[PDB]
RNA sequence: AGGACCGAACCGACUAAUGUUGAAAAAUUAGCGGAUGACUUGUGGCUGGGGGUGAAAGGCCAAUCAAACCGGGAGAUAGCU
RNA sequence: GCUCGCCGGAAGACCAAGGGUUCCUGUCCAACGUUAAUCGGGGCAGGGUGAGUCGACCCCUAAGGCGAGGCCGAAAGGCGUAGUCGAUGGGAAACAGGUUAAUAUUCCUGUACUUGGUGUUACUGCGAAGGGGGGACGGAGAAGGCUAUGUUGGCCGGGCGACGGUUGUCCCGGUUUAAGCGUGUAGGCUGGUUUUCCAGGCAAAUCCGGAAAAUCAAGGCUGAGGCGUGAUGACGAGGCACUACGGUGCUGAAGCAACAAAUGCCCUGCUUCCAGGAAAAGCCUCUAAGCAUCAGGUAACAUCAAAUCGUACCCCAAACCGACACAGGUGGUCAGGUAGAGAAUACCAAGGCGCUUGAGAGAACUCGGGUGAAGGAACUAGGCAAAAUGGUGCCGUAACUUCGGGAGAAGGCACGCUGAUAUGUAGGUGAAGCGACUUGCUCGUGGAGCUGAAAUCAGUCGAAGAUACCAGCUGGCUGCAACUGUUUAUUAAAAACACAGCACUGUGCAAACACGAAAGUGGACGUAUACGGUGUGACGCCUGCCCGGUGCCGGAAGGUUAAUU
């Protein structure tokens, strides 16, 4: 559900929550849970390689599954939890044989649910198959690319993909770019959405929201000086040239995908 | 057990002072300047044999070195039990 | 006000002291150099 | 509840005077702003010079910055004084 | 020595950082000290820092550093695995009195506590680099139960007043007591115990996770404080001697109760929230290889060991950082009274000071104040500066609005003391007693005492009652930027920057993109509801036309076109 704080003081006015009272309201399964310290985006140069990154909460990692690997091992949804780490929301399942996992929530999942993976589970949200064994059409998320290396595709909060048609060892999916790939049928899938599909309605409100995601602030390039970025000076505001980069590349429409090796999947490049 | 050699290396000489007295005739301690790098233990054993005396435990500081030029030595509040030594 | 030099005994050896220069070669010539100038005191490091 | 409100510590620095061979190579005094936050501070660490870092001012990087400091090329060169 | 002033959430005390002997004592007065100096943080000489329990070291880890091999790179070197370091964090334990000229949780006195080793005795499954628990965790808010601490009574010791009064609803001081050990309560949390079994926790385990069944659910963990003991002890107002007039010794009365209490403790609790809140060791349990009448473990008891190093002094400052004994800067801890909401402020307490030139005069002029007749912004670039407003309760409050605001809008009025209501009320706290019981750190009932507003009415005073200090000036019309925020340290705080939002564009993951000859790394342990770049800048109403040019994107029929041959 999706709530509007009342306008007690600017900063609240245009707030929106996201409110889910599904969501554990408890501490994390502590054995699989990692410490995750924050990098500002620095590499291991210490120079900033990508900007705006930095400050933001304390986030522990939350170990996910996304090999889905226990076939035929039924599992039950213990709880729905919230994840910093992910857009999406994590559930965790007990397998009947007594080990506990995370996986992401897809959309209708809910707590005492039964699910299970494998290349006979039943075709319904929940379950993990090769898409060898997913119908044409179905709706699935979590997808990998390659087999046995986890899911990769589709996997942010209301994503999903389309397994558009199988040809031979290959199954062509819409993904949620709009673009056709190949990938092998033997690469695993979640049936279903991922859940949390509301994520996209929140509107942070304010500035310290964005700040607490650790989302430092974005200057403009025209605000700075020629010395520091292309899009340079001038007396008052001046542009007089074709948006760039902050290295001079054109950004507006130059194209930069440049990868030979996988060419041979894309089917059709997004539009 | 710590050998003969070193028991007659640690003790340098007895500190007189209004302190070393006092504690002399008030706590039954003698006050010592040892050997710099001298242990609590070597120092117990050196008084006890070179002085034929008995003792309950030392205390040890390091006087830090006065401008000058004097030397970092350690002072030893030793504790004797009853024999009188001095 | 606040002035530049905020002393630390740490941040000083880490920063200056004697095997700070071992470290590198470029530090070891800067104990070449003060050597072969003869300075008393070599490093930092008291 | 709140980048809520008023207001000490704390953190700033809008105005006026004084000081300008200063008590001080930017402070004092009277007011001033924020004060649960995009806060403030301690201790360590990390990023290095055409480089860093920058809520962007050519700001900042040891009272030094349209390119730090130190040593070398080097007694650069100077139709100029 | 006596007064007088000043600080008093500091200008007092205690540390860390840093410094380094400045510490304490005796001498000295050249230089130093903005003056003189007999004094000194100065000179010179002698002393002073005592630890199993405090800290460091040490065990363990974070960011990070380094890194056997390794992967890279003209060389130098870069990155990084096993590892190894690295606190600002987690791992065992002492408190009260007394002492020095200067050290004290260190010495001494009393009363303790911790961790190993070594024996001895009893009883026994012990044993990992492995497993599972634990450590071990956010922000806000709201209690309750407390304590430090204060205040008052009582008590005990003293007093009887330089001037009217003052054997008392008088005056003044004291009324302190710890770790440890015993006890287990206001809380807080979880049901428990067997039995069987297993697609988990590398393998495997009796531990943990799962699944059943039975029986009790009434069981356990945790936790301030109180209380007892420690303690017939210590301290203690004071006397009483002696005296170097510094001071020392000797003796020592009461030592309780009520109320009000923290920002401290219970509490890492609880409740809520979204932004979802270290790590590893100590620790505890399980086993594996093994060991097997052994070894180990466990308990008792004895013995021993706990090294080494720091300990002086300054520490919001004349000991640090500022060239200075510099009006500046400098993290933490403690914090009494009376007013007060308060850590504001006024005045004080403990404690510490009077700022290392003074003495006169009482010119202009300068600085920092106070007060002004009549006027009242006439000043000026401009109300700059000054003056003014100010508190609490209550009444009342406009346009406009995004319905929250505006709004302390604006504007009023009541504030003192005394007496009564009511010898102190409402309320809070609560003894005895009285019963109960699952009988004591109990519950109910009952109310002595203690504390204690706010009002109303009446009376009284001054010129004035938020009487000081303290503490909003207010309203109207517009520009710009939504806002809180950020910036040109040291002439610009803004309309600039940032911002939530919006759009465009790239980007299918070994992503784009960046930093790197590279290896790599960030992005991201993220996956198109995601990431990057760009323009704009909340919100409302909206964003027209033009593709000539110039970019970018798509096509390439044809012309042209490089090495090459």
């Amino acid at each position: 559900a999706v709530v509007k704080c009342k306008p007690t003081s600017p900063g609240r006015r245009h707030v929106v929550k996201v409110v889910n009272p599904e969501l554990h309201k408890g501490k994390p399964f502590a054995p699989l849970l990692e410490k995750n310290s924050k990098s500002g985006g620095r590499n291991n140069n210490g120079r900033i390689t990508t900007r705006h990154i930095g400050g933001g909460h304390k986030q522990a990692y939350r170990i996910v599954d996304f090999k889905r690997n226990k076939d035929g091992i039924p599992a039950v949804v213990e709880r729905l939890e919230y994840d910093p780490n992910r857009s999406a929301n994590i559930a965790l399942v007990l397998y009947k044989d007594g080990e506990r996992r995370y996986i992401l929530a897809p959309k209708g999942l809910k707590a005492g649910d039964q699910i299970q993976s494998g290349v006979d589970a039943a075709i319904k949200p929940g379950n993990t198959l090769p898409m060898r064994n997913i119908p044409v059409g179905s709706t699935v998320h979590n997808v990998e690319m390659k087999p046995g290396k986890g899911g990769q595709l589709a996997r942010s909060a209301g994503t999903y993909v389309q397994i558009v048609a199988r040809d031979g060892a290959y199954v062509t999916l819409r993904l949620r770019s709009g673009e056709m790939r190949k990938v092998e049928a033997d690469c695993r899938a979640t049936l279903g959405e991922v859940g949390n599909a509301e994520h996209m309605l929140r509107v942070l409100g304010k500035a310290g929201a964005a700040r607490w995601r650790g989302v430092r602030p974005t200057v403009r390039g025209t605000a700075m000086n020629p010395v520091d970025h292309p899009h340079g000076g001038g007396e008052g505001r001046n542009f007089g040239k074709h948006p760039v980069t902050p290295w001079g590349v054109q950004t507006k429409g130059k194209k930069t995908r440049s990868n030979k090796r996988t060419d041979k999947f894309i089917v059709r490049r997004r539009s | 057990m710590i050998r003969e050699e070193r028991l007659l290396k640690v003790l340098r000489a007895p500190h007189v002072s209004e302190k070393a007295s006092t504690a002399m005739e008030k706590s039954n301690t003698i006050v010592l300047k040892v050997a710099k790098d001298a242990t609590k233990a070597e120092i117990k054993a050196a008084v006890q044999k070179l002085f034929e005396v008995e003792v309950e435990v030392v205390n040890t500081l390091v006087v830090k070195g006065k401008v000058k030029r004097r030397s970092d030595w350690k002072k030893a509040y030793v504790t004797l039990k009853e024999g009188q030594n001095l | 006000m606040k002035r530049t030099f905020q002393p630390s005994v740490l941040k000083r050896n880490r920063s200056h002291g004697f095997r700070a220069r071992m470290a590198t070669k470029n530090g070891r010539q800067v104990l070449a150099r003060r050597r072969a100038k003869g300075r008393a005191r070599l490093t930092v490091s008291k």
